RNA sequence: AUGAGCAGGUUGAAGGUUGAGUAACAUCAACUGGAGGACCGAACCGACUCUCGUUGAAACGAUAGCGGAUGACUUGUGAUU
RNA sequence: UGAGUAACGCUUGGGAGUGAGAAUCUCCCAAACCGAUUGACUAAGGUUUCCUGGACCAGGGUCGUCCUUCCAGGGUUAGUCUGGACCUAAGCUGAGGCUGAAAAGCGUAGGCGAUGGACAACAGGUUAAUAUUCCUGUACUUACAGUUAGACUGAUGGAGUGACAAAGAAGGUUUUCCACCCCCAUAAUUGGAUUUGGGGAUAAAUCAUAAGGUGGUACAAUAGGCAAAUCCGUUGUGCAUAACAUUGAGUGAUGAUGUCGAGUGAAAGUAGCGAAGGUGGUAUUAAUCAUGCUUUCAAGAAAAGCUUCUAGGGUUAAUCUAGCUGUAACCAGUACCGAGAACGAACACACGUAGUCAAGGAGAGGAUCCUAAGGUUAGCGAGUGAACUAUAGCCAAGGAACUCUGCAAAUUAACCCCGUAAGUUAGCGAGAAGGGGUGCUUAUGUAAAAGUAAGCCGCAGUGAAGAACGAGGGGGGACUGUUUAACUAAAACACAACUCUAUGCCAAACCGUAAGGUGAUGUAUAUGGGGUGACACCUGCCCAGUGCUGGAAGGU
């Protein structure tokens, strides 16, 4: 009786945090295409 | 002390309740870009008198205007409450 | 020496045995030292990248590898006295505490026939032949017991250093080197006659008669229970596949990989080391 | 069905009737439903008939049909009853109370009825 | 890698100590002993039949019980495949 | 449309008031409830849902004058606590460098990364919110610069320590509990009353005592610990009574001229007021001693950090101790919900999830009923007692005849007293099987009591709650065990073991292409791969073909 989503801000900071997010160029091309697609939300810091 | 951190004092219900007592706990709103020591000595420099004790918190950014077509966010600002020796009171 | 284990349980019995731990071993309550103990890490059957490389590994408790003078040439020509014989869970045999006279300690692997309080000398010169001594291979008469021999010049003994292991001497070669030695498990080769070795046979003859008794003890040793090859699907395993308790139906089956393992020797013969071998557990060369 | 409300069970009904007769003895006027008033009328008439003698034994049984409120105590209630109210209705045979049905409750259009009492 | 915890009632093994006893044994007797992929039995882990129900409270629950319940222990925090 | 339709998402009634308008808003009285929770602390999380006043557009299973709903205002305080300024474990990044079409990967020096080590403040107080955080009392701690008083300190390197498993038992300590006593309220009117019920606390910190606990202690040097050593260590001499080094509950004084304390008490049960504020114990309990000791093997973290030796240096002193004085102690954090009316929940979905406190009586238990403090009416109600559904209470007799079916469903379990067969690989079987009885009162009881005798009641005394239905035989599997999310829980898998093969170090094999690594920080008594899979006896035949190996002559 526990779904697959478990919220925890610190583990999020390590997982989808920008400073950890500079691990591969794939992330930069993906966020570049996101910017080209005008996504106002690009990071967890800007929810 | 850059003379740009101490913005204004505040006056609220709990502020009035604490000031009618002898706590001498003057309250101010500032930029959170200064430490407790930094804010206390900044107050000292801008007034020429050293404070007794300073406590600091922040006004947590909360949604403003509630539920509407254009919701917003409350500003972030450090609330600093200072104590003074009972013998003196400052003029604002 | 082993002793049968009284199961004392209400669910069947157990066919396991246990080492004496009382007469051949002292201070069962583990009170070891600090300097030369470093935690022997277990990879859990994985490489340095985290991918799968080994099967059925894991389940052991924490064990500390003992920094042991394997080269046995770090300090020589100094007399020492055996202080104790301590169990080594990290290796087949058991370690031993000896004390150098200069003010330094020492942990070696000890053979059988040694007790607490015996005088042992380590040197690069012809010294006592009784087991445990470390002495170069240029001064031993043939037909003797010796173990823990290295092949590199000052490489450290790493061969036949398990419990109940040794080697034999079968003459030299007409090159000033390549002394003929009967290797363990029936092999025979030629190694350097100037290397180091630990004479005698290794102790703890018990491992040939040790029965785990239960699956859980096997997990606790490290070898986790694993699935047979025939138990998988045909897409995963060659033996696996087909339903109805189907046995193997092909000649000389392969591994889970494309490798055929029965009847074939897995080694390269083009090395000059191959030409330096005497026997292969069957006959000459 | 499975787990649900206890509903109308005899224990709940008897506790409710006892509480309501306690309330009507306390205040003198109670507004209930007719489907409860009908059997509470018999229950209260039997209570009145049971202890008009005003003896110690009568108090012994009637201590088992009274409850407490926020205005008086059960001891005060029984004392006042036995003193003057209980033997009041010994003149006419029955008919000590009337249930006059008022307007329905606003909540679910359920009937309301007030209870009054005189000889 | 680092840890939390597995109530209570328990049962009372070898080892050993001693004595009788034997030439040595052996055998027996009294005792400490708290071990058992040991028991009942919890919190707990998970579900073996039927049942409610299957536009259900339910994209799998609940109950009548159920196997385990000191060990092939349940599980956490962070990481890996 | 079906349709005014199934349900109305696990639970009351009354009085009074507000409001024009009341089951739904408020205050209170009961009831039955969670109560090893319907309690509290509470990691973590969502983040204003937290609080006051106004109101109910939208959401709330009718409604909602209300909601945790919206509007306006208000709300989170840290030298001592949690996460930084100290540190690292797995693991991660990674100067360079290596490998590698680029790309990228490896990984060195390094640097990050608590669920941890060292590590300085407790109680009381009020509020509409919190307050190891604001106030009072009581304290302590670190560097800082001067200071006098004492002294040569000793690190960058080395060493000791830090630094550690699991399980079991009994000892010391306050405790819990019991009776007594003191204090507090306290004489009942419905038969007898010649009362019942409650309470009896004080700490941080300082000083002394420290019950007790652990492990050599004093002397001389050495060939080891890049250098060196007085430090560690080695060998010697003295004593092994414990000298010795060492920690330590709790105890006594402050602390404590105080708070507090049930209760008493002005329109709030609030200011104020406030009595006592102890004795002996334990054959029950928890924790300090306790990184204690012993036992078993599965052999049981590092770094930081304290002591610390020489190094290094110091000298009109480096360094450092004590005392005094002054300065100051920065970062995020503090609301509630918090195994959930605030998390997951697609939801105000009857559900479940870190750790901690954890009542009493009956019982060993925290198994089960009841209630303690606290908290509660699970945001549709009212009816009547048709069929049928869901659950139960009852059923006699036949008593498994039903059906493939003892699927489903009823005695049975607690207490003690007896007693228990075959087989056995001597473990078990066995709580076998199969039975006796269990209440109260009087006396006696022992350390409490079991237990015994006398008497009595009922139809019967785990009186309601919680407690197993067996024997005989077969097939497989020995067994304790893993199971296909959620159609199916095992004779399948696993398994100890048996067996064969391969592997002698740049080991065989494995990951990529590759450095390199697992293998393995292994060393043939080890590992890998193939077959079977308690125990015992064995596993007979043919290498026909095929396969695998060896091979030397020789045709290709």
């Amino acid at each position: 009786m526990k779904r697959t989503y478990q919220p925890s801000k610190l583990k999020r900071a390590k997982t989808h945090g920008f400073l950890a997010r500079m691990a591969t160029a794939s992330g930069r091309k993906v966020l570049k295409l996101r910017r080209k697609k005008q996504r106002a939300q690009l990071t967890v810091s800007s929810e | 002390d850059v003379t740009n951190v101490l913005l204004k004092p505040v006056l609220t219900e709990k502020v009035y309740f604490n000031q009618m007592g002898e706590t001498k706990k003057y309250v101010f709103v500032v930029n959170p870009k200064a430490s407790k020591t930094r804010v206390k000595l900044a107050f000292e420099l801008v007034y020429g008198i050293k404070p007794l004790k300073v406590n600091t918190l922040i006004r947590k950014p909360t949604t403003i205007r509630g539920g509407s077509r254009f919701p917003g966010l409350s500003k972030l600002e450090k609330l600093a409450v200072i104590t003074l020796p009972k013998g003196i009171a400052i003029s604002v | 020496p082993i002793k049968k284990i009284i199961s004392r349980s209400n669910s069947g019995i157990h066919h396991s045995t246990v080492i004496d731990y009382k007469k051949l071993l002292t201070t069962n309550k583990n009170k070891p030292e600090k300097s030369l103990l470093v935690t022997l890490k277990k990879h859990g059957g994985r490489n340095n990248q985290g991918k799968i490389t080994v099967r059925h590994q894991g389940g052991r408790n924490k064990r500390k590898y003992r920094i042991i003078d394997f080269k046995r040439t770090h300090y020589d020509n100094i007399e020492a006295t055996v202080k104790s014989i301590e169990y080594d869970p990290n290796r087949s045999c058991f370690v031993s505490l000896i004390t150098y006279a200069n003010g330094a300690k020492s942990y070696i692997i000890s053979p059988d026939g040694i007790k607490v309080g015996d005088k042992i000398l380590a040197s690069e010169h012809p010294i006592d032949i009784k087991p445990g001594f470390s002495m170069p291979l240029a001064f031993i008469p043939e037909g003797t017991q010796v173990h823990n021999i290295e092949l590199h010049p000052k490489g450290g003994g790493q061969i036949a250093r398990s419990a109940g292991s040794y080697a034999r001497i079968l003459g030299q070669d007409e090159t000033g080197k390549y002394v003929i030695l009967q290797l363990l498990s029936g092999e025979t080769r030629k190694f350097l006659k100037e290397c180091r070795a630990t004479v005698g046979v290794v102790s703890n003859l018990d491992h040939n008669l040790v029965v785990i008794g239960k699956a859980g003890r096997n997990r606790h040793r490290g070898i986790r229970p694993t699935v047979r090859g025939s138990a998988m699907n045909p897409n995963d395993h060659p033996h696996g596949g087909g339903e109805g308790r189907s046995p193997v139906g092909r000649d000389a089956p392969r591994t889970p990989w494309g490798k055929r393992h029965m009847g074939v020797k897995t080694r390269n013969m083009k090395k000059a080391s191959t030409n330096l071998i005497i026997r292969n557990r069957k006959g000459e060369q | 069905s499975y787990i649900n409300k206890p509903g109308k069970t005899s224990a709940w009904r008897v506790m409710t009737v006892r509480q309501q007769v306690s309330a009507v003895l306390a205040y003198g006027k109670i507004e209930t439903t007719l489907k409860k008033a009908k059997n509470t009328q018999k229950r209260l008439d039997k209570l009145i008939t049971l202890a008009k003698v005003d003896n110690f034994n009568n108090r012994r049984q009637v201590k088992k049909w009274l409850l407490n409120t926020n205005l008086f105590d059960v001891d005060q209630l029984m004392d006042h009853l036995f003193s003057k109210v209980a033997p009041k209705y010994e003149k006419t045979p029955g008919g000590y109370s009337r249930v006059l049905k008022l307007g329905p409750r606003r909540g679910d259009a359920t009937e309301m009825a007030i209870l009054q009492l005189t000889d």
